């Protein structure tokens, strides 16, 4: 077919190509290496390979398979690790004896000899089918039914053969579709392109929250299941602690970890720490390992796996969202995929337009966030699904106001602050009230306020108290303090306790890193009631030391009530928060007089 | 590589033959027998380079540079003490004491030979004068006391004569 | 193979595409000197190679080229330690040939068991300020950041002087369960600074367990950038082959960034912003790809690169690109070096996220990061109190601002002040940090738990 | 205190000779192993130089190297340069190089072998020929000493591991 | 200082007497099996590599 | 040999060039202008022209010499001025009648009309020789012969015929080498290329003290024999005064002056001021001009002489260091060579790095910085030599963030400060601890402070008081003098007196003379004793005006101590500084009671 014209870096150019697309995958070299032609100019097409070049010479045969290069979706996704193309690193670790993917060693997208339990769905002989419909199920990971059998998208017809219940393999057909003749046989696994998005029936608004396990995040703004939010990073300011605490504290049915580039210790520490740690929805054994999907790519891996890792993670998140379950998508980070696209653009020779980044990094980065969200599931059943996209951002263009962080912050809908200076005082993640915003607070306030919501009134006074504490802290150090009012000192003292009990958190404990929504709303309502009681008592005539000494054990119990966990009562609410209001009323009445 | 070791071996053999041609330094000449063996017979550079590259001669240029520098300092100290005669046992004990130090040109022994070489070098190209005659007699008495007493002992007469020679060299013609 | 032309360090040859990528070739010049080179890029009917040693003496028709037929590999063996070797073929490095018994590639083509094992035991070079502020474990990439205008070669010479003495305290501390190996890789640095490090390593008595690599500053950048892959390949082959802990130092990253910026002047690739190429993350990640734990628990590999900021900014491509591949960073202090304190550092922007899980049991306490967070917040409060008190005076400073200001000077002049060859355990550094941390009351600290803070203060 | 500082400064000097002896022993061991490999390779070069003195059995070895260089060249015309005692064997067996080269490839037919008046020396190359293109743009060294010297870099580790292990 | 004045002779006695017997037995054992490596290297040189 | 095909800008194209090497020096056209081959593409080679020419026709022949551009090594370099291209300026000044380089000229590499006295060394017939050995000597100076007759590098053999002592010329041969037959004859002068570094026998550590002769330079951070020093600053900092004072007051065997582009008056003022002054190293009959080599480079000169001036001066300094004498290289400045390399890179059309400077400036500066240093001399004799390179840097637009100052300051180990505000007070160059540092100051203070000196305590206390003087001046300027105490005023007055007495180099009656470390040790000990007595006297009760008026003539006598000549009663201790300790003790005793 084709011939290797020139090889420079990790990308190889092959000429003698006719009728090739921009997404078809072919084998480059004499070892049958995995690759995909991203772009082509004339007769020579440039294809990025998933392995490095360590002896590849020109004049090698390049034969295209005749179809697009994507990942295989089916049973065997959970309890597996893929680098950037869903390749078994455990098989290469035993066979090849190394950790990295070497040239000339390939593997499949899933297991072949592993048999699964096949169960028939709601289809029979002569029943109608469509793309994304529920055709069956897989009995693997028996803690929760996550493996759902779905048909390929853009393909419909009638079910001519209905396989019965029993044991089957991943290489034998059990279903056949007939729509104007025999189109093709269907197996337990299905193929789908990673560079092509998954279609849906219709988009819907977010009306369900997502428990991320953050006291300052859920206390500051209402969480949503299926929203888009960004997280600022500084390369060592508490991003991995919030990522591991957000992944462990997540209560979704599936976990999709997609890493374009990391240091390397976080991938092995997350995989080894994942099968020995129980989350909020954990079970007897394998609570995070059985329900989580591992797609980790390091900095030492190729740029093709790091660039295709976001497409494989978004395709796995859309595949898990198409089944009708709630999945949390954690991406870390977009700066590694933008750095890999800047390395591929620097190797190809494209002129950048992002101050050291690619010109299409803004549209390609903004298009990745648009493919994640809550909506109706594609197919005739029309199930309810959602995908919460949590992607971290970090500036690499040489400034904090670069176009990558501006496009990623403008395209996002949720705001999560993170400062390196505030994280050094043991207050990670230090969120900013002036740069924080949430658009789904009005829609989430109907259902959350319909159940038991009080987050808005204490949240607006908490944000105004944080802005007044920041303005008083900047004006005090700027102008110089020689006196202090009791109203600003009470707001600064309430902002210090709210920043200590809310901003202070960790990613390795559960006593001071786990709090319910009712306990956080009762603590924020108790702090807002104590701030309103101190502000109302200060207006009637009183001192600041007489107000703090009049409060006494109320602020020490409210500040010391953030290290416990729910182990009492028959619900999330506890009796310690209800008894603090009666002592806070007597302490507020005695503090005034 | 091998040409520097062959040139250092031939220069060490020429400096060893020019240092003592009477066969009196058996201790210093005993350690230099491996370089004087190839210098005692007619041989080309290809034979010394082929004999040194095949593991049959010394190839450490770093040790041969300091070993040739110690023999050049001993030959410079023995040649700088003329016309006074130094003892062979004092020259062998001075070469053994100087070779046993961690730094050869770090002590005051090299500074005394550099000061005597600068004092004799300053009077070697000057006309007869009172400061040149007094500095020549002080350099002759310093060469006789340095040849008789050695450079290992820090006597007050050698430091006073060296300080008087440096103070006389620091003066002008007025 | 006849060369058509030559532009700078790269030479263009006219021939068929018989050779492959990374194919070693021999350039025959008319001055009686043969040089070796590696093909950086291969094309159809042409090849681009870079001279490893010099570029003077390249003709068009009077000179000829010949292919060796073997890839660029450095011979590594079990006898490389205890002597001076080189991988560039120079007779001024104590032998141009190592005479190893195994042939391994410089890019990790045969094996690369890294990036798939977490750290288990902690490591300490003997600095209470560096190990106390940032938790360094076996298999982690803790880089030391430098700046233009400070003695980074003295800090790298002190880090190389500290190698070999921490191995005896590491066995008694239970941090190392095998033999210790040292790997020295020099590329782009001057010979005067490398001679002081070799004289300090020979005077310290640790030259037998360490191997020295000499790379000149007058050769091409492909040889100096290719030397760290050979040093990391020899350290990974020695760590995986013998089951020992290998600690390698790579200085300097600025010469590798300048050699990568000077490269690609005749190839099809173009440089990005600031003169450096856009694919510098892959070249910087290739040296760090051989770092980490080994497969099967067969020893470990530690890498500590020394990078000097030319502009003194934290937004450069070398510290910004190297900071993403590494974990955290250690920023040195330029004003502390002028006062007469070494090794000066700053705990304000220096933070490690994996310092909690990287630390183990039996070699360090659990309250190390709790005192480090309060010490970093006290140092930032002392710097903000000094900056706020510098403009107006003694009016905007509070009671905690004066204690943080005195604790910043006492901690900067007490913990940062240390010798170049002195060593100390983690318990002595934690006891000195706990003793120096007792300058503020317990009613104004919130970066630690009350149970661990009430027991030890 | 002064006696302790002078005792430490006087005691710190032992590591230079203590490391220099261990460096000289490790350099002498590598010099002995390289001296044994340099004699084993000298015996292999003497056996290869003695095997090149044949007149009837040496034709397929040079014909296989000329066919190997002709298969890497892929040209229709190539000049074969060899020693003064090897052009007579290739002149009487020039059809076997074109038949064996033509039977292993079909991208270009070999129709002429130009044996010029350039004779190779016998004191630097013991047997073999040098194949080059007609335009004098690409030259492939197919000598036995170049193949033994280039193959000694990969055969030296197996012989070194098998000889001292 | 006497232990450092007398230590200057141990660099040659510790290096000559340290490894002096291994260079003869290694050359004898290497010269014994030299015909196999010479025959394998001579056989590999007579064919294409 | 070749023919010019086209001439665009300062770069010319010459076709039919197949024997020209890289960086080979040749003559283009009939003008005989200097040029070099920078790049080559096929049969046409690109030759860059550095000399100005406005009459170069297209089609003129190019005559290549057959070797690269270098400088001559032999007797006759001292007491003569030469250019960067190895051309005599005195022969062009006498013959052409122009002091500058005319538009198109041709002369020999050295003076061939002056005979020298060649004497045989210790060699004989039948003795082995090598490259670097002292085969003879040439009498050039009255004190000692500076031009040592040595063999060329990479040459060895046997001495078949040795020439006797007498007068001869550089063109006539006096030595013959016998090695493998009749190889070639040797002469008094030898050639060496400027694009190849000379070899050395072995490297050594730089721990020897180098007497530069400056009290402010050796007082704060004195350099060592074989180190590297960088000095930044704008126009008007005193680079030519520090070069002439460092060359005349230096105690080295040879002085290397390299001009990389000046205004023109500084080279004539330094050349005429060099032989008109008297050297303080026991020499007469033009001792400063006889042992100093002057490289004349102007601003409008050729780019080949300015760019190759550092390589020619580094090659001549490497030959003088290889001959056995210690040489100190003073260059000012590398910004003209970096601007010439950036101008050649901009005219050649290559990709720059930042501000028009090429990426090879770090490797070119690293090669020149690596080529200099202290080590053993090459040759059979094993002589001791040193090469101390001191090159000042300047910005390209007024900022110190350029790659030349950052690469030169980062690659160097010793830094020299410069204050713009202190330069207005006639104290340029003034820096104590805030803009300069030295790694070898500990070994230099330990080695030089062993017997004679006590510089470390007064240098440490003076560095601490100089570091506290900036905070005392900033706190006195920002807040005021009411919050400051008498110790900050005494330390501020001691920092102004030590900065005015040490940083000040321009007198008011005459030029400053040479001053050793023993002369500056009495002033630093008098300033430390005056600061300690003034600070200790204020503790027991004393006015600041009574002590500052109690000082009196000590500040005026300390200012005029640098104008007087040394050796006024002693070499290590002076009689003028002894009265300041008794006067400070009497004023401190009278100020207490």
């Amino acid at each position: 077919y084709g011939a290797i014209y020139s090889v420079s870096g990790p990308v190889v150019i092959a000429e003698n190509m006719i009728g090739c697309a921009m997404y078809e995958l072919v084998k480059v070299g004499h070892d049958n290496l995995v690759g995909e032609v991203i772009r082509i100019d004339g007769d020579k097409a440039t294809i990025q390979v998933y392995e490095e070049t360590a002896g590849l010479t020109v004049g090698d045969p390049v034969l295209r398979t005749g179809k697009p290069l994507s990942v295989e979706l089916g049973p065997g996704l959970m309890e597996t690790i893929y680098d950037g193309i869903q390749r078994p690193l455990k098989a290469i670790k035993e066979e090849s004896q190394s950790i990295y993917i070497p040239r000339g060693i390939d593997t499949p997208a899933l297991d072949r000899t592993i048999k699964w339990q096949f169960t028939p769905g709601k289809f029979q002989v002569g029943d109608h089918i469509s793309g994304g419909d529920i055709y069956g199920s897989v009995f693997e990971n028996s803690l929760i039914s996550s493996h759902k059998i779905l048909l390929p998208p853009r393909s419909r017809g009638t079910i001519t053969w209905i396989a019965p219940a029993g044991e089957y393999t991943l290489d034998e057909k059990i279903l056949e579709v007939e729509f104007d003749g025999k189109k093709s046989d269907f197996t337990l696994y299905h193929t789908w392109p990673v560079r092509v998005p998954r279609p849906v029936t219709e988009k819907l608004s977010a009306d369900y929250p997502l428990l991320t396990g953050q006291r300052v995040l859920d206390a500051l703004f209402p969480c949503v299941q299926g929203g888009t939010t960004c997280i600022p990073g500084a390369f060592g300011c508490g991003k991995t602690v919030i990522s591991q605490s957000l992944s462990k504290y997540s209560n979704s049915d599936a976990i999709i970890y997609v890493g374009c580039g990391e240091r390397g210790n976080e991938m092995a520490e997350v995989l080894m720490e994942f099968p020995e740690l129980y989350t909020e929805m954990s079970g007897t054994k394998e609570p995070i390992m059985k329900r989580t999907t591992l797609v980790a790519n390091t900095s030492n891996m190729p740029v093709a796996a790091r660039e295709a890792s976001i497409y494989t993670g978004i395709t796995l998140a859309e595949y898990f969202r198409d089944q009708g379950k709630n999945v949390s998508m954690i991406a870390d980070s977009s700066s590694r995929w933008a750095e890999a696209l800047r390395e591929i653009s620097g190797r190809l020779g494209e002129m950048p337009a992002d101050q050291g980044f690619p010109a299409y990094l803004g549209a390609k980065l903004a298009s990745f966030y648009e493919r994640a969200g809550k909506a109706v599931a594609l197919g005739s059943p029309d199930r309810t699904g959602s995908v919460s996209i949590v992607a971290a951002v970090s500036p690499a263009g040489g400034d904090f106001s670069d176009p990558v962080t501006t496009a990623t912050l403008g395209i996002t809908q949720v705001f999560w602050g993170l400062d390196k200076k505030l994280a050094q005082r043991k207050h990670f993640p230090s969120i900013n009230t002036s740069v924080s915003y949430s658009k789904y607070t009005n829609v989430l306030n109907k259902f959350y306020d319909s159940n038991y919501p009080e987050f808005p009134v204490l949240r607006d006074r908490m944000k105004e108290i944080l802005s007044n504490a920041e303005e008083l802290e900047q004006v005090v150090q700027l102008v110089g303090k020689s006196a202090l009012s009791d109203s600003d000192k009470i707001t600064l003292d309430v902002a210090t306790l709210i920043k200590e009990d809310f901003l202070q958190q960790n990613g390795y404990s559960t006593y001071d890193a786990f709090c319910p929504i009712w306990k956080t709303f009762d603590m924020m309502r108790a702090f807002i009631s104590y701030h309103d009681e101190a502000q109302k008592a200060v207006a009637n005539g009183a001192n600041w030391s007489k107000l703090a000494d009049s409060t006494g054990d109320v602020k020490h119990a409210v500040s010391s009530s953030k290290f416990f966990e729910p182990s009492r009562g028959e619900k999330e609410v506890h009796g310690e928060f209800e008894k603090l209001l009666s002592t806070m009323q007597e302490r507020f009445a005695e503090s005034t007089d | 590589y091998h040409s520097q070791v062959v040139g250092k071996i031939g220069y060490i053999a020429r400096c060893m033959q020019t240092i003592d041609p009477e066969n009196n330094l058996k201790k210093i000449r005993e350690d230099y027998q491996d370089v004087l063996i190839w210098a005692e017979k007619n041989y080309r550079f290809e034979e010394i380079l082929e004999a040194s590259k095949s593991g049959k001669c010394p190839n450490d240029l770093d040790a041969l540079s300091r070993r040739s520098l110690i023999l050049l300092e001993l030959l410079r100290l023995v040649s700088s003490i003329s016309p006074f005669k130094m003892k062979l046992d004092l020259i062998e004990s001075q070469y053994e004491k100087m070779k046993q130090h961690v730094n050869l040109w770090k002590s005051d022994y090299h500074v005394k030979l550099n000061q005597l070489n600068q004092l004799t070098d300053y009077l070697k190209n000057a006309a007869p004068t009172p400061k040149n005659n007094f500095l020549r007699a002080m350099t002759s008495v310093l060469q006789m006391q340095i040849a008789q007493y050695g450079i290992t002992e820090d006597n007050e007469g050698i430091n006073q004569l060296f300080k008087l020679g440096l103070h006389l060299l620091a003066m002008a013609n007025e | 193979n006849t060369v058509s032309g030559v532009n700078g360090p790269l030479v263009i040859l006219e021939k068929v595409k018989f050779p492959r990528y990374n194919e070693i070739v021999n350039l025959t010049l008319p001055d009686g000197t043969v040089r070796q080179g590696q093909v950086l890029e291969i094309r159809g009917d042409r090849a681009i190679v870079q001279v490893f040693e010099g570029t003077s003496g390249i003709d068009v028709k009077k000179t000829t080229v010949e292919f060796t037929g073997e890839s660029l590999r450095i011979p590594v063996s079990e006898d490389m330690l205890g002597r001076i070797f080189d991988g560039s073929g120079r007779p001024i490095d104590n032998g141009p040939k190592v005479f190893a018994e195994d042939y391994l590639d410089i890019n990790g083509s045969p094996i690369n068991p890294y990036a798939r094992i977490y750290p288990e035991e902690m490591i300490s070079t003997g600095v209470s300020a560096i190990d106390t502020m940032n938790s360094i474990a076996r298999g982690q990439k803790i880089p030391i950041f430098s700046a233009s205008g400070l003695p980074h070669n003295e800090i790298a010479a002190q880090i190389c002087r500290q190698a070999g003495l921490v191995r005896p305290t590491k066995d008694v501390h239970d941090g190392h369960e095998e033999n210790f190996s040292i790997v020295f890789a020099a590329m782009g640095v001057n010979l005067e600074t490398a001679r002081f490090f070799k004289q300090d390593f020979e005077e310290n008595g640790s030259l037998e367990r360490t191997s020295l690599f000499l790379n000149l500053a007058n050769d091409p950048t492909i040889e100096r950038i290719i030397t760290p892959r050979l040093a990391l390949t020899t350290a990974e082959y020695l760590a995986y082959q013998t089951e020992r802990h290998v600690l390698t130092i790579l200085t300097d990253m600025s010469s590798y960034a300048d050699a990568l910026r000077e490269v690609s002047a005749a190839r099809e690739e173009v440089p990005g912003r600031r003169g450096y190429p856009g694919y510098m993350y892959t070249d910087l990640s290739t040296i760090y790809e051989r770092a980490g734990r080994v497969e099967g628990r067969n020893g470990s590999i530690t890498q500590i690169p020394i990078l000097t900021m030319p502009n003194d900014d934290i937004t450069h491509p070398i510290p910004d690109l190297t900071g993403y591949i590494t974990e955290g960073q250690i920023f040195v202090d330029r004003q502390l070096h002028n006062k007469g304190i070494y090794p000066p550092i700053n705990v304000l922007p220096s933070l490690s996220r994996l310092m909690k899980s990287a630390i183990g049991e039996g070699m360090t306490r659990k309250d190390h990061g709790d005192v480090s967070n309060q010490l970093y917040a006290k140092y930032a409060i002392g710097k903000d109190a000094a900056a706020m008190k510098a403009v107006v005076g003694e009016e905007a400073l509070s009671i905690e601002d004066k204690l943080s200001l005195e604790f910043l000077e006492k901690f900067e002049k007490t913990f940062i002040t240390q010798g170049a060859y002195e060593d100390r355990t983690v318990f002595e550094s934690l006891d000195q940090a706990w003793s120096l941390l007792r300058i503020y009351p317990k009613e104004m600290l919130n970066r630690i738990s009350p149970k661990i803070l009430d027991e030890f203060y | 205190g002064n006696f302790k500082s002078k005792l430490k400064k006087a005691m710190l000097s032992q590591q230079i000779t203590k490391s220099t002896i261990a460096n000289k022993m490790r350099l002498k061991v590598l010099s002995a192993r390289e001296q044994s490999l340099d004699g084993i390779f000298e015996e292999t070069k003497e056996k290869l130089s003695g095997i090149a003195n044949n007149r009837d059995e040496y034709k397929p070895i040079l014909q296989s190297l000329i066919v190997e260089a002709l298969l890497k060249l892929l040209e229709p015309k190539a000049i074969v340069k060899a020693l003064e005692r090897d052009v007579d064997l290739i002149e009487s067996m020039k059809d076997d190089i074109m038949r064996e080269y033509g039977e292993k490839a079909q991208r270009a037919p070999l129709e002429e072998i130009v044996i010029s008046n350039d004779y190779l020396n016998k004191d630097l190359v013991s047997g073999g020929v040098v194949v080059s293109n007609a335009s004098d743009k690409i030259e492939i060294n197919n000598t036995l000493e170049e193949r033994l010297k280039l193959l000694s870099e990969e055969a030296l580790p197996a012989i070194r591991l098998e000889l001292y292990g | 200082e006497q232990k450092n004045a007398g230590g200057v002779g141990e660099l040659e006695k510790k290096a000559e007497a340290g490894v002096q017997g291994e260079l003869a037995e290694i050359k004898k054992i290497a010269e014994k099996k030299k015909d196999d490596v010479v025959k394998i290297l001579i056989e590999t040189v007579i064919k294409p590599s």
